[PDB]
């Protein structure tokens, strides 16, 4: 079960750890040192969510939740039943996602191309990182990070929120927000754009990039390149996330306030402070 | 028309959701048996079929037409790595590696693989050369940044390999694609911009090193690049970072 | 240090280009204006030549007229001093009429008459430039799915300030025209609804927003990752396959257990990225209209305990 | 009835004895799981009431 | 006896691995344990988000 | 093509066919046993 | 009805017994687990009913 | 018209085989039926 | 009607019947699961309400 | 199984003999889990009871 | 038949090593389960 | 029994080692963190 | 209507059979479930009411 | 035999007697630690 041009790319090299005790193909998947990790950790983490289920006493999957030990236990461990059990998942979710992305590291060597792959999944393991570890540890217990249900950690995001008040004015939240808007509206430009130029009107020849950097100058004046549109799309995510985990690790550690008074030290500038009229004057 | 169901909790916000569910399930058939047509079907570690072939049926064919009279390309279609590749199983179960029988850069084998595509050159809007050297290419210019030209160029062994003569340039899209490089023997070689460190004082390559810029697959015009020879230098430059770095 | 194909090292530059002529009409193309070097860095440093016709200016002078009509209510609710405007212009807004009015069009200009006439230009300027959208492709003899893909983000702007606020009988439903004014209305219209997050449309909007970011960072970072195999030209690389889309496929089936091609990629962005605003216009229509608590109806639904 | 060895002349034996494998585990697992979340055959807890551990 | 202090090295070298990268974690760990105390956190102390479980 | 399509002969199959029954005949056993100890230990019936 | 054997000619067998076989089994445990919701149903708690075991 | 490759034979042959796995699998089903109707029936 | 039969020359057989297979299972499922949702004709229900199960 | 040892004409030794050391340890290290969450069978609080330790 | 290419005799050695280490791992788990059932026994 | 040393001829030795090293330290680990997590074993108290 | 056989010339076949063939079932469910919807027309919860079955 | 490594059959004795002997006298501090802990403060 092969691709027809994978023949000539499954050479024996480019392992961190091994080279020849884990450097095999199940399948298609590439068994590394640390697809063996990732295994045991992803599929440990699975059963003990659903061990942690009969302990909760329901198996509809949008009520299952693991929730963090509570905010009496401090930093340490904790009961099984209580919070015991996330700290296991959470270390295995850690230990899963780390080693998927060593894992990728060893198919990059395999197949000789640039390490941009794992680089920006470690963007995405961070803000987690960010939000059970980091976070929790900084504020000082383990229940301020979110539990693993489907319903139940939007009821984490919602209750941290109105903490702080209407969290849409957290400046490092509007720079975040902005960001995954535009990433969505380049990705729906980009995909449409290629499938214009690759699928013309009709027994039209297929177009070029002549003519994809043509349709955006006539559309917006501009045209950011083939090469451009796919830094941009790297960049806006990686950028989105950081301004995501950035709006976090400074809430509850630096920020305590509501967010909304914030924006006072704006239209309560010396210089105009006390000119009557407008909103705040 | 709050709390109107049609059976037990059913309502229009159910039939929404529902509805969806079935209306995904058909996206996703689509989104995958439309790609599913390049690398199918299947082989064994071979050549020949093998006995699964996926849950997911081919696709039925479409036809490309190609921008320049360069003909109708038909996916998908028979499909044949057309090359020697120079492989020995090192083991007789399959999902196991394949060992070169050899030189593996040479061969093409491994990160240093290569695609026999069509031996021309390609093709802007206007019909010509999308890719040519600066100094045939009117008007063009180093707007920015150093440049590298001129400069020695060292290996990953940190020796001189030669220095460089012409910058390959993309004519529609206005970057920079090769470096032109004449090694000690004379002779010019085509190293791609995206491999290269274009330092203060040198260009630094980390790919290969000095003893094998001579190796690099050679170009049969000096003012005119294929996609097959694109593909051999690209594909041999990059296949060092693993063969060629010991 | 290793380049990272992040920012061009060298750049080159000659003729301007001035595009291809399929079905164009040149005269509407205006000239090639200036090169900029920080946006060669990232990217093309040429800016336009841009094509403004017929649809061009109707959008142009519509969405002209939406955004000088926002800007002197802010004037006016500055009482015209330039410092004032300064230091409120995130706090001034645009209202929609008082729900007394219900969509009846007789609200003074200072309560809600000013954002019917912004509304209407801004009515105007969207769908003029969605047909503009469509016009600019159908010249080059392109496919559609610019036009359709754009149909996307209108449906969820439709049902925001027109489709919706039709349908609860009042403007006062509608998005008041102003920075923190139009997201307190978003804060507030959860509130009102029980906890939208509980809408499985926002949900799943979400979810295809995460995707869409998902996505592109993979997207991205492949072709970047494959940029040194001339994986940049995708539509070259549809063609005739290279070892760029080779190494590509192998990396995410290697890697996931499936893959994609270089073209069917791009269907999964464009479809991942319409379902962020398709989605979220059936929720946003759904809240409301049908359901008024989304916290008491996902208790009826699973999704949590009674 | 007689003949049905013939599947194998249609499916790959190490793909099915796999799946087949990753299945009869997972089933066990679901119904071993299934019989702790009722209290009724909790065996962990029959005992824990029956010899007076709680 | 080479071989005795041969299979000890490749151990050693594979726990002194797992030992780096462990105690390694515990640093950053222990770097926002004390960034944690030094700011003003502990005479601000946020609610609980979620119900204990 | 149904004359085969893993490559394995008629007799093969045969032949790999006896040892998979055997192996599940065994494996089926030994839960027969196990639902007739818990049968007796505690009835679902 | 006796030229019922012709599907074949026309579907692929392999593709067939994994979408059956997937059918069936998601199929039985559907219907396993409607019996399982309904107290009336449920045979494990119907024993727990008949045998004293709360 | 024949899209998979059989020959006309081979269409009978595995049909053969099927239909006898399908009677066994439904003659099971039938007598597990029967078991549970008796035991609590559901009319 | 005499001449319905040329509607295999206009769609594909293997297509159809997949379309027409996956549409059946669908329809029969809604409508078995709009009847349990019906307490007057969830027929586990009126069973357990007939033999005093509950 | 009398011929059993025949698997190993289908599997090869080195992803088997992998694969089952990720299971062993898998069900292993489930188990002793199990135990733990359970008050009956956590060996680490019955000797704390026992010995009076809190 | 031979997807792997050892020979029977040596499948036979192979599965000789494999069933002695099976048959001692579960000789150790037998004694840890008897021990474990004369201290708290779970029927 | 006795043939358990021809493990050596399937596994890389100077592998196996070196893997073996990992799984016996992160072993090590988890069990002195559930040894310190519970009050009595506690011996940093 | 002597000349309506012309439609064809115009529009795929395929095209127009499967556009009508999504069309009138989604017209026929929407149609049925408003029925459901009404208290009035919903055909299971008159019957109950008409033979006590509440 | 087999060969999969390509170490000899005399060559793997060798190295699994060394093998065994440092892992049966890793047991034995281990199971020294283990007497200790149970003799301070025993589990069962
Ligand atoms: C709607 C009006 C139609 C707009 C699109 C028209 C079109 O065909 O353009 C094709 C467009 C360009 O075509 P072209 O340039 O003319 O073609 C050139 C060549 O022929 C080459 O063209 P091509 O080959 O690239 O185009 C082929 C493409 C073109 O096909 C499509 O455009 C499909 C459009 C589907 C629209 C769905 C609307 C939302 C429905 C939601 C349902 C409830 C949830 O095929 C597909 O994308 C198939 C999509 C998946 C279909 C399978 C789904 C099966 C469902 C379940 C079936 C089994 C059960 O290509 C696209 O892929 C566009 C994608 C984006 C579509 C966005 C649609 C947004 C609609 C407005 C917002 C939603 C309104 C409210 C919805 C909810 C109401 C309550
Ligand atoms: C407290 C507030 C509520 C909440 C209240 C709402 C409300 C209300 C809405 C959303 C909506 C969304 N929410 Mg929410 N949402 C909450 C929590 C979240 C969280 C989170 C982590 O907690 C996330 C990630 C999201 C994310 C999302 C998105 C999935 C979705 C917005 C899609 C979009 O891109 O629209 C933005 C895109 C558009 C609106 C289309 C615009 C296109 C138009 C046509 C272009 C006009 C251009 C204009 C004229 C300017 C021209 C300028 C010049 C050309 C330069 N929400 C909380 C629970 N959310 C929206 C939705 O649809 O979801 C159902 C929505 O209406
Ligand atoms: C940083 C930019 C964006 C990004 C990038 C990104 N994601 C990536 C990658 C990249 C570049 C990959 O290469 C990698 C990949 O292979 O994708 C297919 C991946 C990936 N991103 C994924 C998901 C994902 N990414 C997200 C977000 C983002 N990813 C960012 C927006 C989200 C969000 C926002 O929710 C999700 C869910 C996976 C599809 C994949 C990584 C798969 C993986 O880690 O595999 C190993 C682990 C498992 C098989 C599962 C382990 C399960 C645990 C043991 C138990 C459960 C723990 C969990 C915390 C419970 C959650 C409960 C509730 C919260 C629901
Ligand atoms: C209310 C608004 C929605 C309605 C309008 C939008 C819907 C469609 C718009 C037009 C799209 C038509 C696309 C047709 C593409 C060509 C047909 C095709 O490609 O498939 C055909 C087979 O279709 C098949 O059997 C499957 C179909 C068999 C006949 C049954 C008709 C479909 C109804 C099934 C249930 C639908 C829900 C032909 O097989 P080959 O080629
Ligand atoms: C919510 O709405 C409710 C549910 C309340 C009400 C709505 C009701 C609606 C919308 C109902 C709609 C019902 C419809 C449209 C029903 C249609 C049913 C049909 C068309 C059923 C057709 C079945 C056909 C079958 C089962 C055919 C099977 C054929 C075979 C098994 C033989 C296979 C064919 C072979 C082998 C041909 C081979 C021949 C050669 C030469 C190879
Ligand atoms: C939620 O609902 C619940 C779960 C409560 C109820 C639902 C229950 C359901 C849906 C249950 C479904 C059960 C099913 C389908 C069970 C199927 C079980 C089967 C098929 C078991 C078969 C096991 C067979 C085995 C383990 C055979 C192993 C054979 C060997 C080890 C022999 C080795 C074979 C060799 C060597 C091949 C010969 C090789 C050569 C070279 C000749
Ligand atoms: C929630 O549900 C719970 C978890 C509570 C209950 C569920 C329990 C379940 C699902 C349990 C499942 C248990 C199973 C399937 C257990 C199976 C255990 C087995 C098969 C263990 C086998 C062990 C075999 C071993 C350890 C064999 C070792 C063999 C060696 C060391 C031999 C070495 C091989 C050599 C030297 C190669 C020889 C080479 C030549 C050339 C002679
Ligand atoms: C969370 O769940 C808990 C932890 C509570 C329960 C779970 C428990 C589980 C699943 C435990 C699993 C335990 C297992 C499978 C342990 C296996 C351990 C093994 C196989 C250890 C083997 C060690 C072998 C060694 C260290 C061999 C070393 C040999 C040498 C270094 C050779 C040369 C050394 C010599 C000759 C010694 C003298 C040399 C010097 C330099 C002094
Ligand atoms: C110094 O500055 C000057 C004066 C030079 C210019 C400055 C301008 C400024 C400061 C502009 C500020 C603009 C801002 C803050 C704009 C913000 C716009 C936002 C946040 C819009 C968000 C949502 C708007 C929506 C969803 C609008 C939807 C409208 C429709 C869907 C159509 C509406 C049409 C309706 C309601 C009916 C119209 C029909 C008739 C017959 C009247
Ligand atoms: C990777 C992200 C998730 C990581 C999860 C890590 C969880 C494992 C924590 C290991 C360290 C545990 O740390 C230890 O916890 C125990 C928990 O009772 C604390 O124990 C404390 O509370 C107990 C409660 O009865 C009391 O005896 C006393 O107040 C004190 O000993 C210790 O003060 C602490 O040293
Ligand atoms: C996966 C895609 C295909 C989905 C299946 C195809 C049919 C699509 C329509 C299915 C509609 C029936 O769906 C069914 O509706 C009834 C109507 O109350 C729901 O409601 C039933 O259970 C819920 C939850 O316990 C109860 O609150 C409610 O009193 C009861 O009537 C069912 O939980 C749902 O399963
Ligand atoms: C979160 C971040 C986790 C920390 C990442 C690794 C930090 C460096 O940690 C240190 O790395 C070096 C390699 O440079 C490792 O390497 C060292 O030990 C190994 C194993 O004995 C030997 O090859 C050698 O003695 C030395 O290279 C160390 O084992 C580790 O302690
Ligand atoms: C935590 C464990 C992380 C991996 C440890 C093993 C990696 C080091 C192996 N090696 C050969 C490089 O030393
Ligand atoms: C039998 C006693 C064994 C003692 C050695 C155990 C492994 C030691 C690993 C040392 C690692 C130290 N460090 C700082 C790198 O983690
Ligand atoms: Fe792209």
């Amino acid at each position: 079960a092969l691709l027809s041009f994978e023949r000539k790319y499954r050479v024996p090299g480019g392992t961190l750890v091994g080279g020849n005790l884990f450097d095999f193909w199940v399948g298609p998947f590439y068994v590394g040192f640390f697809g063996v990790a990732t295994f045991f950790f992803a599929a440990l983490g699975i059963i003990l969510i659903a061990w942690s289920a009969v302990l909760q006493g329901t198996w509809n999957p949008q009520l299952i939740s693991v929730y963090p030990p509570a905010l009496e236990y401090g930093l340490g461990g904790a009961p099984l039943a209580k919070g015991g059990l996330w700290q296991i998942i959470t270390i295995c979710a850690t230990g899963a996602f780390v080693s998927w992305a060593l894992r990728e590291v060893e198919i990059c060597r395999k197949l000789g191309i640039g390490y941009h792959i794992p680089f920006a999944f470690a963007f995405a393991i961070l803000a987690y990182l960010t939000l059970v570890l980091f976070r929790p540890v900084m504020m000082g217990a383990w229940g301020y990070a979110f539990p693993y249900g489907i319903w139940t950690h939007l009821d984490w995001v919602s209750n941290t929120g109105y903490t702080y008040g209407n969290f849409h004015y957290n400046p490092a939240h509007m720079i975040a927000i902005t960001f995954f808007f535009t990433n969505a509206l380049a990705l729906a430009l980009h995909g449409a754009l290629v499938l214009s130029a690759a699928n013309p009107e009709k027994g039209k020849e297929m177009r070029t990039p002549d003519h994809e950097d043509t349709f955006f100058r006539d559309l917006v004046g501009y045209s950011i390149g083939t090469l451009g549109i796919h830094r941009l799309g790297l960049l806006l995510s990686l950028s989105a996330v950081f301004f995501s985990a950035l709006c976090m690790i400074i809430t509850g550690t630096i920020w305590f306030d509501q967010w909304v008074d914030w924006w006072q030290w704006w239209v309560k500038l010396p210089w105009w402070a006390n000119i009557p009229g407008g909103i705040n004057g | 028309m709050v709390g109107v169901t049609a059976f037990g909790n059913f309502d229009l916000a159910s039939l929404a959701i529902y509805s969806f569910w079935i209306f995904l399930a058909g996206l996703i058939y689509y989104l995958q048996t439309e790609n599913m047509r390049e690398g199918y079907p299947l082989e064994n570690e071979d050549g020949t079929p093998a006995a699964n072939q996926g849950p997911f049926p081919l696709p039925k064919p479409k036809t490309f037409i190609l921008p320049h009279g360069r003909g109708t390309l038909t996916v998908p279609g028979p499909e044949s790595e057309d090359r020697p590749i120079a492989l020995a199983r090192t083991a007789v179960s399959e999902g196991f590696p394949h060992a070169p029988t050899g030189d593996p850069m040479k061969d093409g084998v491994g990160p240093a693989s290569w695609v026999a595509r069509r031996d021309l050159p390609e093709l802007d809007g206007h019909g010509h050369n999308k890719i040519k050297p600066m100094k045939a290419a009117a008007g063009f210019y180093v707007s920015a940044g150093k440049n590298p030209i001129g400069l020695p160029v060292r290996g990953c062994d940190l020796e001189i390999a030669g220095k460089v003569v012409d910058i390959w340039v993309d004519i529609p899209e206005q970057m920079a694609r090769f470096l032109e490089v004449e090694l000690k023997d004379g002779s010019t070689r085509l190293l791609p911009m995206q491999m290269v460190k274009v330092q203060s004082n040198r260009v630094h390559v980390n790919a290969l090193s000095s003893d094998l810029f001579a190796g690099i697959p050679t170009i049969k015009s000096p003012t005119e690049v294929t996609l097959l020879e694109e593909d051999k230098i690209c594909g041999y430059v990059a296949g060092g970072l693993m063969y060629a770095a010991p | 240090a290793e380049y990272q194909n992040i920012f061009t090292q060298v750049q080159v530059r000659g003729p301007a280009d001035l595009g291809m002529t399929e079905d164009v009409n040149l005269a509407n193309r205006s000239g090639v204006g200036p090169f900029s070097t920080l946006l060669g860095w990232f990217g093309n440093a040429q800016l336009g030549p841009i094509y403004l016709g017929s649809l061009g200016v109707l959008s142009l002078f519509s969405g002209l007229m939406w955004f000088f009509t926002i800007g002197i209510w802010f004037w006016y609710q500055a009482g015209w001093n330039p410092a004032v405007f300064l230091r409120d212009l995130f706090f001034f807004s645009l209202e929609p009429p008082a729900p007394e009015y219900g969509l009846s069009f007789a609200a003074p200009l200072k309560e809600g008459g000013l954002w019917l006439i912004a509304s209407f230009f801004m009515f105007v300027a969207v769908w003029s430039w969605w047909g503009r959208t469509y016009l600019r492709a159908q010249a080059l003899g392109m496919g559609k799915h610019t036009a359709w893909a754009f149909l996307s983000a209108i449906w969820l702007w439709m049902v925001l300030g027109f489709i919706r606020p039709i349908l609860m009988g009042s403007w006062s439903e509608a998005v008041p025209y102003g920075i923190f004014s139009h997201l307190d209305w978003t804060n507030n219209f959860s509130l009102v609804h029980g906890n939208l997050f509980y809408n499985p449309f926002h949900g799943l909007s979400i979810a295809f927003l995460y995707g869409s970011a998902l996505l592109f960072a993979m997207h991205g970072a492949t072709i970047l990752a494959v940029s040194r195999f001339g994986g940049e030209r995708e539509l070259e690389q549809i063609a005739d396959r290279g070892t760029a889309a080779e190494r590509a496929a192998l990396f995410w089936r290697w890697t996931m257990g499936f893959n994609a091609t270089m073209e069917g990629i791009h269907r999964w962005a464009i479809w991942m990225a319409v379902l962020v605003t398709l989605t979220g216009g059936i929720g946003i229509l759904l809240s409301g209209t049908v359901v008024d608590n989304w916290y008491v109806w996902g208790q009826n639904h699973g999704m949590a305990p009674l | 009835m007689s003949k049905f060895y013939k599947i194998w002349m249609i499916f790959d034996p190490r793909r099915v004895f796999v799946a087949q494998g990753v299945f009869l585990f997972l089933l066990a697992v679901m119904i071993h799981l299934i019989l702790l979340s009722t209290p009724s055959y909790n065996w962990l807890e029959i005992s824990a009431a029956k010899y007076n551990r709680v | 006896t080479n071989l005795r202090l041969w299979v000890a090295f490749q151990m050693m070298k594979g726990a002194g691995w797992a030992g780096g990268v462990f105690f390694g974690t515990l640093l950053l760990i222990g770097f926002f344990r004390v960034v944690g105390r030094m700011l003003p956190i502990d005479e601000n102390p946020a609610p609980a988000p979620n119900i204990t479980g | 093509s149904d004359l085969g399509y893993t490559g394995l002969t008629d007799e093969q199959a045969q032949e790999l066919h006896s040892v998979y029954m055997s192996g599940l005949w065994l494996f089926s056993a030994v839960a027969i046993v196990a639902h007739l100890a818990v049968y007796i230990w505690r009835p679902w019936f």
